[PDB]
């Protein structure tokens, strides 16, 4: 079918031959399917599904990055990007702590730049470990 | 005779308009629907619903002027 | 029998008439160009679920407690919760005017337009032979009586905040000023604002009439056309799209009205 | 025109209604009552625990 | 006879713009809240509370002509 | 005489303004039905099932008209 | 004579080409609303605003039609 | 239409309806909220002492 | 006589509805279709096949239009 | 009857264009305006004085038409 | 004497409404076309091949009005 | 009577579609100019100068159209 | 001798509407072709070719009927 | 009486008719050209010489519409 790669800028996330997928975009997530574009640009935090051969899935979180989506072997660079059992329900509950306690504690629009950024990243977290149950 | 060939004219033109304007407007509304479900086809029933309510409110006035249409055409002739 | 499609719209068309210069029953064929007619029949049904609406909140107000709520409190509670989270997006004046205002428009409107679902001639069958009654009609938000009585309250409440505040300071300066603060743009812009200021409320009174009105009429062109074995498969539908249609009538009435109150103060 | 046929017709359409509304709005109504019952629930416990 | 018969023709048109009107604004507001909803699946009861905040306002113009076409055909015929 | 030459021509208002009607709205409807297949050719029976229901509603009030148009033109 | 339906029929061309007018442009007006709130929803009571200023004047030239319309149907005819 | 002066009667009813809401019906429900809220914040600050 | 002089009248103005019709709703499919094969031409020949399938139900309302115009034209006369 | 009715007439006519000119010109300058206050919104108060600059041109050969229509029905009718 | 008065009008409808018609939907059509040959040049003849094809049907139903316009005008009237 | 009586309804067909083209037309025109000023706001005196040369152009046509107007209602009728 | 003055009114229908076509399908063309010059300044020279082999299909029709209309307003008239 | 004055109403539907013509055609395509302008400032003197030339012809089929219409009023009288 196609071939995907995923790399944490500091780790390499995925590497392998893969049927389908489901993402994260430039705005949000994102249904995405073989052999229907050729362009690419930025990602907002969010996560992604791995469908390989005999349909066997993963579900991996992606905190900000780049999609290239047009080629056959098909990459994607996260400056951060952590593997789905290497996070948890836990982890995400903590990072869910975090943004709530950061939203009470975030009262201008210049820290906000950064709040509503950890409040994103604990939301695609958030997700990505409920997809993990399947 | 002289008083009816008006009547159906009027009828005609209220359903005519009312037909065009309800077609485009939910031409309009399922095109942004079926825009919507070509990103996420998870969210097609989603979507479907509140395109559903939407389409309700678009055809309401249309809606009035089909029944004084049905009026015309069965009891003033 | 002369009944006819357009004799039962007729029949359906007329209100319960009462003329107050002699107190004497108006039949239909006899319509005088006086004021003091009060019409008995949408008027009671208005403030009798006026009254509804009052007593089912009272009996729950005298009692209501802070622990689990009962299944009848909680329902009150949550279209309590709906008015004032609708007017807390609203308005941030500490005036406590608003809410209970909003709340009687919100649940009043809604009981007068969900008379609307009822067989169309049930109760005014009652009324005429039971009775004796001339004519009986079930809606009483598909009148102008009721649509723009409430609208003109909201009126005279608009140039209240208009004048409060804003009608010592605002109202002048920004009438005479703003925007250009010209001499000759103060007439143009009086009569922009002149008829827009107008037709704020008085939209609010047709919008929900209109609404209503053409809801009763579309069950009564059903009754009167079609025979009965037909009636029904058009009947059921526009009931079942005239319950989203009360619904969001009552909604907007009270939402423009808390929007225009908002405005005029802060 | 009959008006006994009328009052018969409207009559079925009423019935219509009234089942369709009892088999699509009602199941679905004490989905509020639920919500508030288990939030409230759920925060109160877990202060209990918090005193304890 | 004419004066009953004009105001047929008069309620006609009055409902027929009233029904395009409506229809055609309507139609382009709810595809703005279809594919705004579309986007952020999360702010669906948000975006759906400013649609209606808004048509309300778009149908207040169609709901006067299309009430008074009722009027002109009903009540003075 | 006078009566059914006026009687054609509002069969003509009718079916004309519906031809009108049912036209535009498909085309509105079957561009977007395009530009999302063009997007998404692995999903075009999916749209396409989605385009029928659709295309119901479209031509509802438009088929409306058309019909009573032939009740003018046909069954008069 | 026929003046009485005559100046029904101005008063309701006028009437609904008001209609015409202001539910269209406030269709557009809106539409671009809710497709600035879907993008920045946390500015909404700001666009909010911007949309009463720019509605007051979209409507102006309608409800003054309106208004004619309603004085030729009530204090003319 | 019927322009009566049903619509006056009627305004008078909208204000009294209004009166009748303002004293005896909106007053007496505003607290019960408020001792729901307060009786949960509690708990979170009695967990955050704890770990303090 | 005045038969065939409105009757001319009569099919000249359905069957210019139904062009106006036919011809703008091909144009408004047809972009969106030429738009996308310029982004990708493998999908040229399949979207010219959906092309065909969705233009026959554009076509089938105004040809009903063409078809009764011609035959006024020359069968009533 | 032919001199009265048809001075309401054309205004109804002058007004009822002004409208609909007034009405959509505007509403396309406003979704415009809009957009570039969710683009920027820190430069409202700029696009809004151009707006205003705009405005005026837009608003200006309408309100000759509405004016010119009051004189109509209320000075030489 | 009355047959060439309305004879040459119902041509004259007929051709107008078939200019709208063409005019409008190879505006649509050729305007794609051109922005295609903007975004890939090197495809012109390919995509000017699927331009010719799209505009023989857009033409259809337009050049049967005209056909019957100049019929009516040059050898019924 | 009604040779001068119609004159007032041939100026008003003449101006108040002068309006309505002359409206929609400097709509898009100032649609566009509002775009580009927010795409790139240091910019603004440059693109209204722009504006303002092809207003100019826009009138052109409307103006004469509405002087004529004015022309036929007070100096010929 | 009636027939002249219902001639001149055919005229006017069939150059009128010819104007509007012709002038709006050179409109929506014209405007890609600039948007296609803005992208690729050195292309010009090509998409002019382009552009006047499309617009001598745009003006197919509009030219037939500003030339029947002017020939009814001349010769037959 | 009514020649003459059916003569100022056919110049009435003519120059109405050419000015939305004119009006909406430059409208599309100044709009065109000052997205074009936005994007590529430094390249102005380009753009309008381009605009000019499609300008031109946009205009000549509306202008000899209106040389018609002024030749009815004031030469045909």
């Amino acid at each position: 079918t196609y071939h995907l790669d995923v790399v944490s800028a500091e780790q390499q996330m995925f590497s392998g031959l893969v049927e389908k997928i489901q993402v994260t975009g430039s705005e949000g997530e994102l249904g995405i399917y073989p052999g229907h574009a050729p362009l690419l640009t930025a990602i907002k935090p969010g996560m992604i599904r791995i469908v390989k051969q005999h349909g066997h899935e993963e579900f991996i979180y992606l905190s900000g990055g780049i999609l290239e989506v047009q080629p056959g072997n098909v990459t994607v660079l996260a400056d951060t990007a952590i593997r789905g059992q290497d996070l948890d329900e836990a982890r995400a509950m903590e990072a869910k702590r975090k943004a709530e306690e950061h939203i009470s504690s975030s009262h201008g629009d210049v820290d906000y730049a950064q709040a509503s950024a950890e409040l994103a990243k604990a939301i695609a977290q958030l997700r990505v470990i409920e997809l993990t149950k399947k | 005779n002289l008083n009816m060939d008006l009547l159906y004219m009027a009828a005609a033109v209220m359903m005519g308009l009312a037909a065009i304007g309800a077609a485009i407007g939910i031409g309009i509304l399922g095109g942004k629907f079926l825009e919507g479900a070509a990103r996420q086809p998870d969210l097609i029933p989603l979507l479907r619903t509140q395109f559903f309510i939407v389409m309700g409110l678009v055809d309401a006035i249309p809606m009035i002027a089909v029944g004084l249409g049905l009026y015309v055409m069965f009891a003033v002739a | 029998e002369n009944m006819t499609p357009q004799d039962y719209i007729g029949h359906h068309l007329n209100n319960l008439q009462l003329d107050l210069r002699t107190f004497a029953s108006l039949v239909d064929p006899q319509n005088p160009p006086a004021y003091w007619t009060i019409n008995i029949d949408s008027f009671m049904f208005s403030v009798v679920l006026g009254l509804l609406f009052l007593v089912l909140f009272r009996s729950v107000a005298k009692k209501a407690t802070s622990g689990v709520p009962g299944k009848f409190q909680t329902a009150i509670e949550l279209v309590i919760g709906f008015v004032n989270g609708s007017v807390k997006d609203m308005y941030h004046g500490k005036s406590k005017l608003i809410a209970p205002l909003a709340l009687t428009i919100f649940v009043w409107v809604f009981l007068m337009n969900l008379m609307d679902l009822l067989p169309i001639d049930l109760l005014p069958y009652i009324a005429e032979h039971v009775l004796g009654l001339p004519a009986l009609r079930v809606v009483p938000s598909a009148d102008v009586n009721v649509t723009l009585s409430m609208a003109l309250g909201v009126f005279i409440l608009i140039l209240f905040y208009s004048i409060k505040m804003k009608g010592i300071g605002g109202f002048t300066k920004e009438l005479t000023l703003q925007p250009f603060n010209h001499w000759a743009f103060i007439p143009v812009n009086l009569i922009l604002e002149g008829v827009s200021l107008l037709s704020k409320p008085v939209s609010l009174g047709l919008r929900l009439f209109g609404n209503m009105y053409a809801g009763e009429l579309i069950f009564i062109l059903i009754a009167g056309l079609l025979p009965w074995w037909s009636q029904w498969i058009l009947n059921v539908p526009w009931a079942i799209f005239h319950i989203l249609i009360i619904t969001l009538q009552a909604f907007i009435f009270m939402v423009l009205t808390i929007v225009y109150l908002s405005m005029a103060s802060e | 025109m009959n008006l006994n046929a009328t009052i018969l017709g409207q009559a079925i359409a009423f019935v219509l209604f009234v089942l369709f509304a009892m088999k699509y709005v009602w199941p679905p109504l004490m989905a509020a009552i639920e919500k508030r019952q288990k939030e409230i629930a759920d925060g109160l416990a877990s202060a209990e625990r918090a005193h304890k």
